[PDB]
């Protein structure tokens, strides 16, 4: 009975993130020489020119890792994250200006990454 | 993807089922429910979601269901629940309870927490929040008193006085239409909501109704000004006409007549009985059985909660000393033994817990302690768990219960009691945003930040001059809502329907939110949260035992307290 | 810390109290405030201690006599008032008649 | 009859080619020509000049060519000298530089500058007279930093924040209409000049834009809401259209793009690099050729100024504790050692010296010190001065070419490049009377008065009971300038020209001096006084290594500084 | 002394350090403000003393040890952070889990 | 206690001498605002004493010399000066050129 003040005593079991929602795994490399860190709540198809990998598999995706997370990719590094779906109405707006609407327009978005230098583009 | 609950909770807050200690308390306070959509949680840094085109939209604007502020992550703590959600605010009112973010990529969003352009944010996460105190029984002696109630999480006080004018040393009473006008004035400067109380007392009605259209927001009777039978009289006539609470500190002396005789002359209307126990005034030795009415409003003043094992030696002192009494005169110790009485301040620890009496206050600089509203209402329920267990309403493992009965009696009750809670008093979509944030380990002791009006008002913080804020020396300060005119929009001066009506706000060039009183005179016992109990309380004139359904009501004083020596330089 | 604006405030009593006693070490006789903030500080310390305000009631009227202060003092002060945080919470003291 | 240098120089402060020493420091000043009449000096008190009939003139009213203020005998210290004259305010600003006193029977008086009976004086004589600075890195976090910043002679601050909610702890960023306008009320109890940042994050221009037309003086794009290509953009868009600054704190992560992508998005636009040297945020390794460009306003943050032996161990572990990371977690570790890098830290204290890091700011409260922007600038130009040597450009024996480059850095750099500068940041006719008195034993250390608007505001003055103002304690205090209703005419509320026109000053009752932002968009690197240094600069990605016209700069950490623990009491 | 506002609040860092070190000198647990105090005002002066950062942060660690004070202070004390003036100018020490 | 204005600022004083004592007795060379400090309590003590005007004039220029105090901080210090409550009453001591 040592009292920590403010102390939580937490439930049993655990808490699972993004339930229900499509996991997909892909492969990513920094082809860049400066480190580049991508946050949990990014779409994925949207982040920086130089990480390689299918364009197309970011599409309406994130990365499924914890609330305000992120994964760190070092210069030339290249391993694999899993992504999964946004949710909500599933439409980007800003960012890297690639969709501006409903993620649903694959061959808009994949357009305009391939005609910016968005590496992957398929 | 799975987190353990550890994790999840020192990351995002608790989650269901999760309990947490409240400072160093034996009270466990356990998440009934969750807003969230768990993995789009809000969160605001570096790399974190509340970032454009993610967990802030980029496309609307302010009027188009995006916030001024979003506290992400609150376990709050109200009479209405103890739960985690995020709170919204716009307008400098709570607009939403749920889960704010970007409807554009998260599940769950309410449809009026729309993390905006125009959105700044407040990380709850590890944090209890609650509704700013409500304190009832404030005397207006030293400005001072101010960020020492703001310093233990009180938002608004209500009472009266000059300054230290011994009229208001005494009473919580602001007298005649000139002072109130003076003291409405001088509220323009106090970083607090504020309402003034008129001297309930006269035997016509126009020199008392006088006050409330001048600009006083209800009325106090006591004994100092004669709590006699017919000022009691004219002044529940005003408020029955006028829409004000009237409050009350009885003949002590008995002079004009016994309990029984105040209660004819009340008259089955409604009143607030201030410090309801006695020992902070009242029919001698039977005040307390007031709080068994249907039509009372009862509440405690502070210096007697806990019953302690210095609680007796202190206010028998207390009272000599304030009154000038002298140790060898007879009538004088008489009147002290019959005021001060372990019996009646063991029951009032009991009665507490058995929602009995509904209300805490301070008396501040008076009888009381302008910042320990909070910080006792705790201490009392943790003596109370200690002594008499569980409540029997607990369902296993948390005092959820009593934690809701508790807070209830300095946040929404007082609210209801005053006419006020249609703006303030808890955590509700509708309501002004003056909310309390607290860390656990902290919580009922010190504040960790005071918003008023959905600006920061007070906060515990480091160097001004630092590279952070966090480096020593860390203490209470006023923040920008307290700075140049910001102080009229954060706080509301509650005045009478018809102070109002006849434009005093102009008159008197009165800038802040002015707040109408209403709603005073139709409600009664069943109307407090909680804390809705009448029955027949008999105290036993020669001994002072208190029996409710034929028990008497006794229990021990402590020697120690939690909420106490591990916390104050003092 | 997380000091309220008692705390600080009350800081400046110890101060008081510490310069006072500096006086009295060197041979000084002590006036009005010198004597109140002495027999203040020792109060507060006395709770902190874990004392009961009775004991402080006792005790708070031999810290100073007559000869350890100006003439006139002992009737300038009628009691000397200080609250502080017991084990219990936080208490009033009242000490009458502190130096005969 | 002739006086030897001196006893000159003691009765009167130097003259020309006289030396004063900066502080502790090693850096000398020299006075390049003095406006004086030798014989006809002006000075104030019992049988000296400025006397009816005498050096004062006893005939014209104010109107007629008479002063409010002179300020005699003044070594001014500005990007555009380093001299002797006496200074003369009326209405508030600076209207005559030059030399004052009596044309009835003086040589030389300035036609503007006579002493009559409406006619105040201040003795500048052995005093260093500046500007006042001008820090556009504020974050409005605790009420308390402005005291901190008016002691080391700070007078504006541009930033922004509504207190110690953590979206202000993080950003310089009030955000949306309605926390804009209440931190516009709260100004109006601020003894300083403000300009207000909005949120420089969206997609659509208008959530933006209504911040502009709220009555922000700016915008800031900071990485923690996403400082994403699409938030740049928009945010350069509204800054084109509405004639403010935007300053940047960039993607530190690298998330959207690198260095080069950032720039893209600028696409040539002006735009303000905050902390440019990247340990105070931005593209990590090589934020800081971002100072190489025609379009880029770069400034640092102060606690990489200069680079000493505890720099490091400070940062990184200030980094650490900000962003709650992990020693055991290996990219919380990669991220600290990629942001906090001597090599680039080194850098900084040469393009400072060079005139390539045009502006020094504080970054008060969020990762750099309030009253620390003067201090490290001297510190800096000091250890510069010790290690590079005099820089080839000064005439033998004095420093005046490099405090001329180092004081433009905190006074007119920040104003040009907020687009304040007609009104504030330099000693020159027709601008605002913001000054600042130093002792030279405490320049750049504790100012001795700061003027406001032609009234003192900030004092180093003593006991207020004394029979002068000289006894201890002697401490920083706010003087009459800051009390009552004249805070608002010694001091400017900054706001862009859409919220003036739309009358936004009057709607929320702002009182306070209106200042308009304007000239912001039509400048660059090249209008940056004494710092308009282009070129390229190479960071190597490997090895941090800084490379400008294919030559390293590096340089040591320094174990001690002067303006240090001489003067300061912790 | 031209004290700045920083000079003036440190100040009551040094005499809340005193006071604590007086109570703990008379055999008192010492609380949470207590503690804090006593280690922040160490930092300030060992900065005075021309101590590193680096030196600061080891040695903040062995000011205060559990047997010095009252249940769950330990345990309450995440960090203690104070800037003072070292030999090379203003500083932040942050001395993390002071107290084992 | 009945602080007025000037007795509640000049606590401070007292206070900060204590802490440059303190430092001075553990072998630092003092600072401008130490030794000012120093010098200023040691004026008001004095008065409390009982001494002159002219006493204090004379004293206070052997409270600290150069060998006490950091290179530069003689020549800063060019006097100081001190208002107490005297036997007769609140008097100005200044005292010139403190430290040769
Ligand atoms: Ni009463
Ligand atoms: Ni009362
Ligand atoms: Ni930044
Ligand atoms: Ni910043
Ligand atoms: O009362
Ligand atoms: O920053």
């Amino acid at each position: 009975n040592y009292i920590v003040p403010g102390e939580y005593r937490v439930a049993e079991g655990e808490i699972e993130i993004n339930a229900g929602r499509e996991k997909t795994t892909i492969r990513v490399s920094n082809t860049g020489d400066r480190p580049i860190q991508v946050g949990s709540h990014i779409h994925f198809v949207e982040v920086n020119k130089e990480l390689l990998f299918d364009r197309a598999e970011g599409i309406g995706r994130r990365l499924n890792i914890p609330s305000g997370t992120a994964a760190r990719f070092e210069p030339g590094e290249e391993m694999e994250v899993e992504l999964t779906e946004l949710g909500g109405n599933r439409e980007v707006f800003g960012i890297s200006d690639l969709t501006n609407g409903s993620v649903d327009n694959k061959e808009l978005i994949l357009q305009r990454a391939k005609e910016l230098g968005y590496k992957g583009v398929e | 993807m799975k987190i353990n609950r550890q994790q999840y909770a020192e990351s995002y807050g608790p989650t269901v089922g999760d309990e947490v200690r409240l400072a160093d308390t034996d009270l466990w306070i356990e998440v009934e429910k969750d807003y969230t959509t768990y993995g789009d949680e809000v969160n605001f840094g570096g790399g974190k979601v509340l970032r454009e085109g993610m967990g802030e939209n980029g496309t609307y604007t302010r009027t188009e269901n995006v916030l001024d502020l979003l506290l992400t992550n609150a376990l709050i703590l109200d009479y209405t629940g103890i739960y985690k959600a995020d709170i919204g605010v716009k307008d400098g009112y709570i607009v939403g309870i749920g889960k704010g973010g970007n409807p554009d990529i998260m599940d769950g969003v309410t449809p009026n927490m729309i993390v905006g352009t125009a959105t700044e944010v407040i990380a709850a996460e590890g944090k209890i929040v609650t509704a700013g105190g409500i304190d009832t029984h404030v005397h207006f002696i030293n400005p001072d008193q101010v960020d020492v109630a703001l310093a233990n999480g009180i938002t608004t006080l209500f009472g009266g006085g000059t300054g230290p004018a011994e009229g208001s040393k005494a009473t919580t009473v602001t007298p005649g239409p000139w002072n109130i006008e003076k003291m409405l004035k001088s509220t323009e400067g106090l970083p607090i909501n504020v309402g003034i109380l008129g001297k309930g007392h006269g035997s016509s009605i126009a020199p008392i109704m006088e006050q409330i259209d001048a600009g006083a927001a209800g009325l106090k009777i006591h004994e100092d000004w004669g709590a006699t039978p017919a000022s009691i009289d004219r002044s529940l006539t005003v408020a029955d006409e006028a829409d004000v609470q009237v409050a009350i500190h009885s003949d002590t002396l008995n002079e004009a007549g016994f309990l029984e005789d105040t209660l004819r002359a009340i008259n089955g209307r409604v009143i607030h009985s201030f410090h309801v126990e006695g020992a902070g005034g009242g029919h001698a030795p039977d005040i307390m059985a007031m709080a068994g009415h249907p039509n009372v409003l009862p509440s405690s003043t502070n210096p007697t909660r806990p019953f302690t094992v210095n609680t007796i030696d202190e206010h028998l002192d207390m009272l000599m000393v304030c009154h000038h009494l002298k140790q060898n005169i007879p009538e004088d110790v008489a009147f002290a033994d019959s005021r001060i009485r372990p019996e009646t301040i063991a029951a009032e620890d009991i009665l507490h817990d058995l929602g009995i009496i509904s209300m805490m206050s301070t008396d501040a600089l008076a009888m009381g302690r302008a910042g320990e509203m909070v910080l006792r209402t705790w201490q009392t329920a943790d003596k109370m768990k200690k002594q008499r267990g569980p409540l029997a309403e607990e369902k296993n493992g948390s005092d959820n219960f009593r934690l809701k009965r508790y807070v209830s009696k300095y946040t929404i009750n007082p609210a209801i009691a005053q006419g006020i809670a249609h703006e303030v008093g808890s955590i509700e979509e509708g309501k002004f945003a003056d909310l309390v944030l607290w860390e656990p380990k902290f919580f009922g002791v010190k504040a960790d930040r005071v918003i008023k009006g959905g600006i920061i008002a007070y906060a515990q913080i480091g160097d001004p001059s630092a590279s952070i804020p966090t480096p020593q020396p860390v203490m209470g300060r006023r923040m920008y809502g307290t700075v140049g005119d910001l102080i009229h929009d954060t706080n509301i001066t509650f005045m009478s329907k018809s102070s109002i009506q006849q434009g005093v706000p102009a008159k008197l060039g009165l800038k802040r939110r002015i707040g109408t009183v209403k709603n005073c005179r139709n409600i009664g016992k069943k109307d407090m949260k909680w804390n809705d109990v009448t029955t027949d309380i008999d105290i036993n004139p020669e001994t002072y035992e208190v029996k409710v359904d034929g028990e008497v009501l006794t229990c021990e004083p402590v020697k120690e307290l939690p909420m106490a020596q591990r916390y104050f330089l003092f | 810390m997380h000091l309220n604006p008692a705390e600080k405030e009350k800081l400046q009593i110890f101060l008081a109290s510490e310069l006072l006693l500096r006086r009295k070490a060197r041979g000084l006789k002590l006036n009005y405030p010198e004597a109140v903030a002495i027999i203040t500080s020792f109060i507060m310390e006395g709770a902190r201690d874990g004392k009961t305000v009775a004991m402080l009631m006792e005790e708070g009227k031999h810290v100073l006599t007559r000869d350890d202060v100006m003439e006139g003092v002992p009737e300038m002060i009628d009691d000397i008032q200080a609250e502080a945080t017991f084990p219990d919470g936080t208490k009033l003291v009242t000490v009458h008649n502190p130096i005969s």
